This record gives C-alpha cells, sequence and structure tokens, in this order.
C-alpha cells in the first residue's frame, strides 16, 4: 500500500483503500476509481495500478508466481458476471 | 502587449540556408550531455530553450507550461559543411552546369531561355557537360558522378583522376555562383545553390522529439561532430586523413538517416544504403499528414453498437443514461438560464439529470462539483457542464462514411434503463447510414 | 537476435511536370508582410448576390448571435427565453438581429477588397425548420 | 475514438466547421500559434511573463495570433527541421475608407 | 486530366500543401522549396494541413457586428 | 526627438456587443491601454492620437469563440531617440553592476548604459543625475518594453567638429522642411527665455568647450538678440536668418559650413565660408544643403534641449552640490 | 572592409594587378575589368583597383509598402526612399565623385583611382553616419508619414504454492483428511 505520507505520485482521484499486501482481497469487488495490485518505486514513487474499466468486476485470484527471471509478479485475475445483456450478439 | 487576430493567406516554402538557422534558431548546441540531475543540460540537445516536453519545467523561451509552449528551434554550428539531404540531387543538376573554377555557367544560358522557368535547370543537368572547356576561364569542366554506395558523396572525374567533391568544395563552388546564373536557369533567388551546404544545422524544437528515440541520431550527431577538428580547410584533392574521411563520413551519414531514413523518392541519386527519420513520419496512412492532420483523435465522444428502436422517430437515438453522464454540455451561466441550470447545478454527480464541471470566470479554473458546497449559486459568466438531456441533438455516425448522410443529428432519447447500452434507432434510420 | 517488426521501407515513384542584369536587394523582393487592403463596399443598389440568406449563412449569424448572447446577456426580445440558442433563432426569425453579412468577391491586386455587405433584417431567411 | 478522413470529408460535404472547428480543435490537439506577420515565421508571445519578440526581425515584430492544431505546428516544425523553411504570409488587413 | 496525381498537378500546381496530403508528400515538398512555392489558403487540404478551418459554407461568408443597429437599439 | 507616427494594429474585441455601442471611444480607451507606455515598431509611442481608418468589427472564423478582432490604423506620438543625441538628465540606479547603468528621468524613458571603461564614469555614485551623449550605436526599441535601451558616455563638450561643403541649392520644398525645423526652434528658444536666466548661463559656461571665455561678458539670452559671447575667429551667420531669407529665395548656400567648437552650441549661429578657411581635422564633406541645414538645426535643437532640461531639473542650488563630483570632472576636462 | 557589406558597393578585379588586396567579410558579387562575371570563394584574396555603388531605381510603391509597415529603421528608409526619387541623398553624396570612366551594366557612380576610392569610402562613411543621424531619421519620418496621410486622404513458496503437483498433493491429502480442508 502507498503510504499517504511519502505519496509525491498518488493518483488523482483513486482510492488505494481495500488493499491489503499490495493487492485487493480475493471476493472484493472493483469499480472505476480503484487501486488494484499496488505498487511503488524509488525504495518512494506511486506505480500503482487503477482498475479503469466501466464495468465492475470481482477478484478471485491472488499470487506472486516467480518469472522466468526468478522475479515475484502480480498476476491477478477480475471476473465478470456476464448475463445476456441487450446489444449482445 | 496585444496580438490581433490572424489568418494564414498562403504559405511559401524555400530551401532554408545556414542564414536561416543562425536567426531562427534560439540557442546553439555545444555539448553532448543530456540531463544536469533533472533538469536539460544548457546547451544540450534537451535544453528547455527549445521547448518543454515535462510539467515540471517551462521553455525559459517563452515561459509557457508544454500545452502552450509549441517548441522552438535550434543550432549544431557543425564543424565540417554537410549537404542538405533533401537536395542531393539539386546539388547533382548544379554541379555539373557551372564551372568548377571559375563558377560561370559552362552551359549556354541563351539556347535555354525558350524553355519554362522550373524546367531550365533540369534541361541544363541533361546535357553532356563533360570535359567543356570553360569560356571565361579556361579551365575545363570534369565529370560529376554519384558515388555508388552512398546516396550523398559525389565523385569528380579529371579524365580518369578522382577526387572527392567534399562539401566544403562544393560549398565554395556555390558560392562562386553568381545571381544572373540562378536566375538564368529558371531557380528562384532564394533557391540559390549557395544554400544548399549547411555548416550550421537545425536541431529540431523538442516538440518533434518528446519522450526521455530519434534524440538517439541527434545525440550521435552531436557526439561525432565534437570529434572532427573545427580547423578543417580541404581544397580539391588534398586527400585528407582516412580516419577524418571517415569520420566525416559519419557526420553526413548521420545527418541524411537523421531526415531520409528509410524515405526513397524518385529523385535520390545514390543506391546503397532504428528511429523513424523526419521525413519518414509524413507519407503512409499512419503518416503525419493523413494521421494527425487531415483526422483527429477527438474527446467528448462514444461509440456502441446500434439496434433497433421501433418506438423512437427517425431523428431521434437512443443514448444510455451511463453515456449521457458521462459526455456533458458546456451551457454558460447568464440571467436569462440561472433558473434552468439549477437543477442541473443541484444534483450533481448524485442524481440525473446533473453535471459535475464548473467554470469560474472569476478564477479561470474549472471546479469539481464536489468542492462548490460554499458556492450555493453561479454567477453570470460561469460555463457549466451538464448531463445530457432528452432533446439535446447529438451526431451519428457510421464508419466508413462514404455518404452525405453518413453523420446526421439526432434529437437524443436518453434512455434511464442501467441495463441498456446501445445506441438504439429507428429502422428507417438506417438507410442514411447503410447500417 | 531475432528483432522482427520492421519499420519497412518507403517508395515514391511519380514525377510533379508542373508546367537586365540582378542582384540581391532586401525591399525590392522579399516583404512577406502583405499590403494592407482597403474595403470597398458595393453599392446597395449594384449589389448582385441573392438577398436571401444560404441556410449556411443563416446558420453562421444564429450561431455568432447564440454564442455573444453566451459571453454577453443584452438583446430586443420581448418574449424571454432560458437559451441563447432561443434567443438567436427568434432574433433572426423577428429580424432584430445586430449582425451584418459581409459577402466578399474579389481579391484586387491593387490591394482592394470587393464587399457586398447584406441587411439579414432586410433579407429572406430560408427553412430553417 | 477517431475523426478520421472521411469524417472530416462529410462534414465538409455538409459544409459544417464549427463543428469540425469544435472536434478537431476544442475536443482535440487545438493550440494557439503566433506568426510576425512581418517575416511569416513563428514568434514568441506571452502575456503573463510580458514578452513579445520574435527571432528573425526582434525590433520590427508584428506578432498576429493565429488559431491552429499542435498537429500543424509539429509537422511544420518537422518540415522546417528538413531545411524547408516554411513563411506563413498572413492575410492583410482591411481598412474601410475615412 | 486525370484524377490522378498528375492530373492534380496539372490543375492545381500552386497548391502543394493539397498534393502532399494526397501522396508522395517528401517528393512534392522537396520541389516546393526548391521551386519557392507560394501556396495560397483555399480549398479544404490546404487550411486544414496548417491547422486551420476551410473558408466554407457555414464560413464562407464573413460576419460583422452592426455598429449602426446596436447604437440606437442597445445602449 | 517626440513626433507622430502611423501604426496598424489588429484588436481583439472579447465583447463585441458591448464594444459597438460605442465605437471610437472604446477602441480609443483600447488602443491607449495597449499601446501607451511601450515601445512598439521601433517607436516608443507617449500618446495615442485619436484613428484615422478602422475596419467594421469582424467575427473570429477559426474558432467558436464569438469574439471579434476589427483592424486599427492610428497615429500616436512617438519619441524616438538617435545617435550623438542630447540627454540632459539620467540618475544612475546601481554601482553593483560595474559596467553602469541608468534610467533617465526625462520625457522619453530610457535605459542608458554608461561604459566604464572610460575614467570619467565610475565617479558617479548611485542617486545622482549626470547628463549623458548617446554614442553612434542606434537606440534599440525593443517591443513590448516600458522604455528604451541605448549606451551612451557622460558628455564632455567634444571639442571636435566637422566642415560641410555644399554643391546642391535648396527647393522650395526642401526650405519648407527647414522651415518646419526653424519653427521647432523658435519654440525651443522661446521655451529657453522662459527660464530662469542665470542658470541656462551657467550651463552653457559649464559646457562649452573652449576655455572659459573669460567672464559673465556679452550677455547671451539669444531668443531673437543674435548676442554671443567669446568671438574667436571669422564672422558668423545667422542660420535661422540664412533660413527666412532662403525662403525669401536670396542667398544660395554653395560654400562650406561648419559649427567649430568655439561658437556657442546651443546658439543658432555658425561659419559661412567659401573656400575652407577652417582648422578642420576631418575632409569636407561633398553634399546638398538640405543634409548641412538639417545636421545643423537638429545639433541646434538638442543643445537648447541639453540646456532647458538641465535648467528645468536644477531648480536649485543644494541639488547641483549634491552632484558636486560631476561640475568639477567636467572642467577638468575642458 | 567594412564597405563591402552593403550588396550595391560592388568591387572590380585587377586580374593580375597586386595594387591593393582586399578580402571580403562575406561573399561579395565582383566584377572583372572587360566586364564579365566570374567569382572566387568567399573572403578569397582578391586584388581590387575599382568600386562601384550601383544606384537603383526603386518603385514609389515599395517605400509606401514599406512606410505601411512602419517599423523600418530610419537607415534602410533613407536607402529606399534614395532608391526612388523621392530623396536623392545617396545620389548627392555619390554623384560628387563622379568618374564614370567605366561604365558598362547597370547605372550609378565609380571609381578607378586610389583617391577616388578614398573620396569614395569617406563619402560613404558620411553617408551612412547621415542615415544613422537624428537629423535624417526626422526628415524621413516627415516624408514617410505624410506621404502615406495623403495616400490614406486621397485614394520459495511462492515457487512451490504456484507448482501444480502441490495441488494435486493438497487435494489428496484433504481426501484423506491428513489436512485441513480450508487453507
Ligand atoms: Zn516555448
Ligand atoms: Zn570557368
Ligand atoms: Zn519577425
Amino acid at each position: 500500500k502507498p503510504d499517504p505520507l511519502i505519496t509525491k505520485n498518488l493518483k488523482p482521484g483513486a482510492n488505494y483503500e481495500k488493499l491489503v499486501d499490495g493487492f485487493v482481497p480475493v471476493g472484493t469487488v472493483v469499480k472505476k476509481g480503484d487501486i488494484i495490485i499496488g505498487k511503488v518505486a524509488k525504495i518512494y514513487i506511486d506505480r500503482s495500478v487503477m482498475y479503469g474499466f466501466d464495468e465492475p468486476a470481482v477478484v478471485d485470484a491472488v499470487m506472486r508466481p516467480h518469472g522466468p527471471n526468478d522475479e515475484i509478479f502480480g498476476l491477478m485475475r477480475l471476473r465478470y458476471e456476464r448475463n445476456l445483456n441487450i446489444g449482445d450478439k | 502587449m496585444e496580438a490581433g487576430y490572424a489568418e494564414i493567406a498562403a504559405v511559401q516554402f524555400n530551401i532554408a540556408g545556414d542564414n536561416d538557422h543562425k536567426r531562427q534558431g534560439v540557442m546553439e548546441v555545444t555539448i553532448s550531455n543530456l540531463f544536469e540531475g533533472t533538469l536539460p543540460a544548457e546547451g544540450g540537445i534537451y535544453d528547455a530553450r527549445m521547448g518543454t516536453t515535462d510539467h515540471h519545467y517551462k521553455c525559459i523561451t517563452c515561459s509557457h507550461q508544454r500545452k502552450q509552449c509549441m517548441g522552438h528551434p535550434g543550432i549544431l554550428q557543425m564543424h565540417a559543411p554537410v549537404l542538405q539531404p533533401l537536395f542531393i540531387a539539386e546539388i547533382r543538376r548544379w554541379l555539373r552546369v557551372i564551372c568548377l573554377n571559375c563558377g560561370a555557367p559552362i552551359v549556354d544560358l541563351k539556347r535555354y531561355e525558350h524553355l519554362i522557368r522550373p524546367k531550365r535547370l533540369i534541361e541544363a543537368a541533361s546535357s553532356q557537360t563533360e570535359g567543356k572547356q570553360c569560356y571565361v576561364c579556361k579551365a575545363v569542366h570534369p565529370k560529376i558522378v554519384k558515388d555508388s554506395e552512398d546516396y550523398f558523396t559525389f565523385w569528380a572525374d579529371q579524365q580518369g583522376k578522382i577526387d572527392k567533391l567534399y562539401p566544403q568544395i562544393i560549398r565554395e563552388i556555390f558560392s562562386r555562383v553568381t545571381y544572373d546564373t540562378v536566375v538564368k536557369l529558371g531557380r528562384s533567388k532564394n533557391s540559390h545553390p549557395e544554400k544548399l551546404v549547411l555548416k550550421a544545422i537545425q536541431i529540431p524544437p523538442i516538440s518533434i522529439r518528446p519522450g526521455i528515440d530519434i534524440n538517439n541520431v541527434i545525440q550521435y550527431l552531436v557526439r561525432k561532430n565534437l570529434l572532427i577538428p573545427k580547423d578543417l580547410q580541404i581544397v580539391r584533392g588534398q586527400k585528407i586523413p582516412l580516419n577524418i574521411d571517415r569520420n566525416l563520413q559519419t557526420i553526413q551519414q548521420l545527418y541524411y538517416n537523421f531526415l531520409l531514413d528509410s524515405v526513397s523518392t524518385t529523385a535520390t541519386q545514390g543506391g546503397t544504403g532504428p528511429a523513424p527519420s523526419i521525413m519518414r513520419r509524413l507519407p503512409r496512412k499512419e503518416g503525419r499528414i493523413r494521421k494527425s492532420l487531415l483526422g483527429s483523435q477527438v474527446w467528448s465522444i462514444s461509440r456502441s453498437t446500434i439496434c433497433g428502436n421501433s418506438d423512437l422517430h427517425l431523428d431521434e437515438v437512443g443514448y444510455p443514461i451511463s453515456f449521457a453522464r458521462t459526455l456533458q454540455v458546456a451551457e454558460t451561466v447568464q440571467h436569462y438560464n440561472i433558473n434552468r441550470l439549477m437543477p442541473y447545478f443541484l444534483n450533481g454527480k448524485r442524481q440525473y439529470p446533473g453535471c459535475s464541471r464548473v467554470y469560474k470566470q472569476i478564477t479561470q479554473s474549472v471546479h469539481d462539483i464536489e468542492g462548490l458546497k460554499q458556492d450555493f449559486r453561479l454567477e453570470v459568466g460561469d460555463i457549466l457542464y451538464r448531463d445530457v438531456v432528452t432533446g439535446d441533438v447529438a451526431f451519428f455516425n457510421r464508419q466508413p462514411s462514404l455518404e452525405r448522410s453518413s453523420i446526421g443529428v439526432h434529437r437524443i432519447v436518453v434512455l434511464e434503463n442501467p441495463k441498456i447500452s446501445t445506441f438504439q434507432m429507428n429502422v428507417s434510420a438506417c438507410a442514411w447510414y447503410n447500417a | 537476435l531475432i528483432m522482427d517488426d520492421l519499420v519497412e521501407e518507403y517508395v515514391e515513384t511519380e514525377e510533379e511536370n508542373l508546367v537586365e542584369i540582378v542582384e540581391s536587394p532586401s525591399i525590392c523582393e522579399g516583404f512577406v508582410q502583405a499590403s494592407s487592403q482597403t474595403l470597398v463596399i458595393i453599392p446597395d443598389n449594384e449589389r448582385i448576390t441573392s438577398n436571401v440568406l444560404t441556410t449556411f449563412e443563416a446558420t453562421r449569424l444564429v450561431a455568432v448571435r447564440a454564442q455573444q448572447l453566451a459571453i454577453n446577456g443584452s438583446t430586443m426580445l420581448k418574449k424571454k427565453y432560458s437559451s441563447p440558442i432561443d434567443i438567436a433563432k427568434q432574433e433572426l426569425f423577428n429580424r432584430k438581429i445586430p449582425l451584418l453579412v459581409m459577402r466578399c468577391i474579389k481579391v484586387t491586386p491593387e490591394g482592394q477588397k470587393i464587399v457586398e455587405i447584406w441587411n439579414p433584417r432586410e433579407m429572406g431567411i430560408p427553412l430553417l425548420d | 475514438l477517431r475523426l478520421g478522413e472521411m469524417e472530416h470529408w462529410v462534414l465538409t460535404a455538409q459544409g459544417a466547421m464549427q463543428t469540425i472547428i469544435e472536434k478537431s480543435h476544442d475536443d482535440s490537439d487545438g493550440c494557439i500559434s503566433y506568426i510576425c506577420r512581418n517575416c511569416g515565421e513563428p514568434a514568441i508571445y506571452n502575456a503573463s511573463h510580458p514578452i513579445y519578440k520574435c527571432m528573425n526581425c526582434d525590433v520590427q515584430a508584428d506578432i498576429g495570433m493565429v488559431d491552429s492544431r499542435r498537429s500543424s505546428i509539429v509537422f511544420q516544425h518537422e518540415m522546417r527541421a528538413a531545411n524547408v523553411n516554411i513563411t506563413s504570409v498572413l492575410s492583410p488587413r482591411v481598412f474601410q475608407p475615412a | 486530366t486525370s484524377l490522378e496525381k498528375a492530373g492534380l498537378n496539372a490543375r492545381e500546381p500552386s497548391n502543394v500543401l493539397l498534393r502532399m496530403a494526397l501522396s508522395s508528400p517528401v517528393q512534392v515538398l522537396t520541389d516546393a522549396a526548391v521551386d519557392s512555392a507560394v501556396n495560397p489558403i483555399y480549398g479544404i487540404a490546404a487550411p486544414t494541413l496548417m491547422g486551420s478551418v476551410p473558408r466554407i459554407g457555414t464560413m464562407y461568408s464573413d460576419i460583422i457586428m452592426d455598429e449602426k443597429y446596436i447604437t440606437e437599439n442597445y445602449k | 526627438m517626440i513626433d507622430q507616427k502611423i501604426f496598424e494594429t489588429t484588436l481583439n474585441i472579447d465583447d463585441p456587443t458591448n464594444f459597438c455601442t460605442n465605437v471610437e471611444a472604446h477602441l480609443l480607451k483600447e488602443l491607449e491601454n495597449i499601446y501607451v507606455g511601450k515601445c512598439f515598431k521601433n517607436s516608443f509611442i507617449l500618446n495615442i492620437t485619436g484613428v484615422i481608418q478602422r475596419s467594421p468589427c469582424f467575427i473570429m472564423r477559426t474558432n467558436n469563440s464569438g469574439r471579434g478582432y476589427m483592424h486599427v490604423r492610428f497615429s500616436a506620438v512617438v519619441s524616438y531617440l538617435n545617435a550623438f543625441d542630447l540627454i540632459a538628465a539620467v540618475k544612475i540606479i546601481k554601482n553593483d553592476s560595474n559596467i553602469i547603468l541608468g534610467e533617465s528621468l526625462l520625457t522619453e524613458p530610457v535605459t542608458i548604459v554608461i561604459p566604464s571603461s572610460e575614467s570619467q564614469n565610475n565617479v558617479a555614485e548611485v542617486g545622482q543625475i549626470v547628463p549623458v551623449q548617446l554614442a553612434n550605436s542606434s537606440v534599440y526599441y525593443i517591443p513590448g518594453r516600458q522604455q528604451a535601451s541605448a549606451t551612451g558616455s557622460i558628455f564632455i563638450p567634444k571639442h571636435t567638429f566637422s566642415v560641410y561643403h555644399v554643391q546642391e541649392e535648396l527647393t522650395q520644398e526642401q526650405a519648407l522642411n527647414l522651415t518646419k525645423l526653424v519653427n521647432i526652434i523658435e519654440m525651443l528658444l522661446e521655451s529657453r527665455s522662459k527660464k530662469d536666466f542665470k542658470q541656462i548661463c551657467f550651463f552653457e559656461k559649464l559646457y562649452y568647450t573652449y576655455s572659459i571665455s573669460s567672464d559673465e561678458i556679452l550677455d547671451l539670452k539669444i531668443w531673437k538678440g543674435p548676442k554671443g559671447k567669446e568671438m574667436s575667429r571669422l564672422k558668423p551667420c545667422n542660420v535661422l536668418s540664412f533660413l527666412y531669407d532662403a525662403l525669401k529665395n536670396k542667398n544660395s548656400s554653395l560654400g562650406f559650413w561648419a559649427r567649430p567648437p568655439n561658437l556657442l552650441k546651443s546658439s543658432p549661429l555658425a561659419y559661412q565660408q567659401d573656400q575652407n578657411s577652417f582648422n578642420a581635422t576631418e575632409l569636407p564633406i561633398i553634399c546638398s544643403a538640405e543634409v548641412m541645414f538639417v545636421t545643423l538645426l537638429k545639433e541646434i535643437i538638442n543643445y537648447l534641449q541639453f540646456i532647458n532640461d538641465l535648467c528645468d531639473t536644477f531648480n536649485n542650488e543644494q541639488l547641483i552640490k549634491r552632484h558636486e563630483n560631476i561640475w568639477m570632472l567636467i572642467e577638468q576636462r575642458k | 572592409r567594412q564597405l563591402l557589406v552593403d550588396p550595391d558597393v560592388v568591387p572590380i578585379v585587377s586580374e593580375k594587378k597586386k595594387e591593393l588586396r582586399v578580402r571580403p567579410s562575406t561573399r561579395k558579387e565582383i566584377f572583372l575589368i572587360n566586364g564579365t562575371h566570374l567569382a572566387v570563394p568567399a573572403e578569397a584574396p582578391i586584388e581590387i583597383y575599382g568600386l562601384k555603388l550601383r544606384l537603383k531605381t526603386f518603385s514609389p510603391q515599395c517605400f509606401m509598402r514599406m512606410a505601411e509597415i512602419g517599423s523600418f529603421s530610419p537607415e534602410t528608409l533613407g536607402y529606399v526612399a534614395s532608391g526612388a526619387n523621392l530623396t536623392n541623398f545617396i545620389r548627392v553624396f555619390m554623384k560628387c565623385v563622379d568618374q564614370e570612366t567605366w561604365k558598362k551594366n547597370g547605372e550609378g557612380v565609380v571609381v578607378t583611382t586610389k583617391e577616388n576610392i578614398i573620396q569614395f569610402t569617406h563619402q560613404y562613411i558620411e553617408l551612412y553616419k547621415f542615415l544613422r543621424s537624428g537629423g535624417h531619421s526626422w526628415l524621413i519620418n516627415r516624408l514617410a508619414e505624410e506621404m502615406v496621410h495623403r495616400k490614406l486622404d486621397r485614394e520459495l513458496l511462492t515457487e512451490i504454492l504456484l507448482d501444480p503437483m502441490y495441488d494435486y498433493a493438497a487435494t489428496v491429502a484433504r481426501i484423506d483428511g491428513s489436512i485441513p480442508m480450508h487453507k
């Protein structure tokens, strides 16, 4: 979680709440303004990720896998409840 | 002071020379450094006097915060002259028309009068002009050939004896040319052959090279120019050191790659051959002209799938309420509309119809609707950005826009059902858009 | 190292067949500045353009008046309206719009701009409806 | 979201303008450009910081305000960097007779 | 004259910016500089490439303020 | 030199509806706000005179702002300063700028740059007033600035002069030009007579070139009286009287003219001699009598303006003594 | 020389005479004594005997243009006015030198002797110091203003926990009950 005291790059109008250990907990609904997989640099500058999509999603995936360079990356998965909407082909 | 409104009535194109760069340029590039801390280095290719591409610092030259600043040219005083990459063909057609020793034309200016002015010099270059004897200085005109392994280097053959026509030598030869030869060969006085050799190139404003890939070429060009000694004086057939010869070639080759890399053009004299060059940004569909000038990315526009609604008039479009609250209509606050705009202002983001933006003329600033509890009213002269309502006009367009009816104005019908996200139109309206 | 995503190459193949001694003065040539023009208003009895506003000209008049009513607030409408567009439209229809239509037909090389100034309050109004 | 060549052609066919002005300048890269009107070259103007100058003829500068697009200015800068000079003549002033 | 680039050169030779917008912008610009071409701003492509907006229907006719009318009826 | 210059400009009218309610008054107020107090187009513009021509209040085409611009052609009172021009009052501002900077406090705002290489300066501290001679470097009227920028030296009477050899006669049009010029010098001379005479005597003796010219002898009110002092050599002539009789078309000017340092600079006197009897360090210049009369007349103009402003600014003896380090300095370099 | 910085001043080449070497600060168009054209590099060292000032015939409309612009310096305004018949200051200063022995090409005054060259340069310096002088500035301002006036007036775990066999090993431990069902 980017600490609000240091900040120096916080996104304008973002949530930054609902983050646990830098990641949104599974089963949590994320809206357009919310921040997911919070990240920082100069360890401070803010490199966190905002959701962005208009459609609110839910999170059921959290893991920190080792990459090909033996480095940790975020990789959270977002789930959408898609009924047959008007305009669906 | 005051800069009165003006409109461009005409545009005149000319070849830019050393003097134009010197008077137009706002500074001179002297160092190859990039940044002194977080600020651009004074004298560097990033110096803020060329403009600003960051919100931290202004232009210094114009004191504008990036958006209002439009960049300013720089100067890189080349220690040795260079040929203008776009006008290599003109340099070739000028070399084999004038006497390399006395500047007077070797062709007959009398015989070329009856043609049109634009074609005179091309037709002069078309003739043989090989081994001709100059009338006024009795010096034999050599053979001019294009170096086959690059697009810029020239080779002067004197009955089998060859000596490289270096840009400095070409510059002296062209300076030997008088204005009478230029005019009588049809070329404009502003197109004098002297302008085709550059001793001070223009470092482009940071507006056209933002983000810290073309800057790599310029920085490479600045570095290799410093290696060139400032006291080079190349007379014809000097046989300069081959290390300097290789260094000079990179100076000319890098500048050519800076402008005409990956661009062929029909009049390119030559044959044998990263960041796209300056001239590569222009052509093709994704180029500067067809993508950024003849078209544009616009704000305050929405796109969605269309669908039929038999209960809408032919001049009405069904606009989902999610899109109507996103796009806004700018209504100014006056005496005649202050009563009408009050329900929009009071609703805010909370209820529809509402608004979240207010422009304060007293502060010349835009306020979001959350921070206007102390306002309690809007003053005359304010601009209110209110949500789109039923009855508003909207432009409705299907790509490809082939016919005149491909863009039409429909009366908005806001659909308040949150489960609808399509653009709804009457079926009879589809004949306008071929949809 | 397979790079891929090449920048291609671009080729142009066509030709543009665009069909007293002299020296360098600085005042005979140059002069990027254009000579100031003088406005010649064609007399009201010599005007040969349409006395009916085109839909383009009527739309331009209404738009200009509506914008000026957005910045100002003064009008001549007895019936008040809540929108500048409506005020400007009714001002055009009621023939009390404070704007003139200047139609320019010439640019004489002597620096002479010949125009016909048309009064929208005396002109015919197109459909617009 | 793009208003390409064909949208501009259609709006031009409709004789639109204003909508073209709004979408292509106000809702796009609409900037304001300054030309000296004496040399035709871009000039430096600022009202906050009182600077009013052009580097071509300084003391005889007559900066005019020309509406433009940042894409157009970038295009002209790219052309100038290619060592072809662009001079804008600017529309002459008109004066009704005394 | 054709509708190809050759036809446009014949009909509108001085309209450099129109010819650059059509095809081969580098070539036509190159000859524009050497010929010292003066391009008057008219049509659609030329004012569009210069960041301006074409003088056609809506903005074909100038609008000027009515000094005489405003003086009588707005003071 | 103050004067009138005709300008051209385009305004920007944010409220064309409210602007046209009184076009001429609003136009004049806008012009006064924009251009008064700022140099614009190689002139300073002191006061805006009424407009000459204007355009109809157009509407801005290339934007949806709805504003108008309107072109204006107007005349204004402009102060243009030349080379060798005489300025009589300059305030020193800072001594930390060792190159020495000054600000004129006359009716023509100029910021002067007196070089410190010459030793006749660096003696004037901050706060004192000392006149300056403008060098041959051209006054820079950078547009938009509140005052002119120029470089000039502290005035020493410069005991050098120039002889003028005429080979062309005046025409009646040139006669009218120099009659306007002598109208100006008559106005200046009346202003001089309006001052407290002793101060003009003091300042004229101080800036007289050759010697102290003995004592108070030969009163020098000059106005309408061809009185003078020193009387070094040769019979002088009244350039003014030569002008009016030339306006009557009697006298020819085909001769050698000069104003050597022995003459009183603010006087309208000069020498017309047939075969160059002057002790010139320079070759006579061969050109028309219009050039000669223009040059001599404006020399008199700037000398008399110099003494007039010096007398006006130094209304009391205490201010002269406050700047005591200049007077004995110039008396040293006579 | 400071004389060869104005485009009108044009030297004449002395082919092989070594009388007076003149090095031009910039490219200046020169004439052979025969009347033909052939130049040299800029700054190149040429021996010159001759200094022709070309009196260019200007149109009054040109001075009208620059006075309409109304920002040119008095020096250039006087130059252009003298180019036309509005003023004769350049002609007045220069025709006194005469010595038109050379003729050829455009109209103007020429010199071919050393003392005439000295008189030419002295007259040039005096003329141009007059053009910068205040009096000529005032006179040209009168001229310009009056004529424009009258023109206007007239017209580790993360490696294992994401390993799939651990999920298989975990799910079979849950079936047997060796580990708690949850995590
Ligand atoms: Zn800038
Ligand atoms: Zn030859
Ligand atoms: Zn300029």
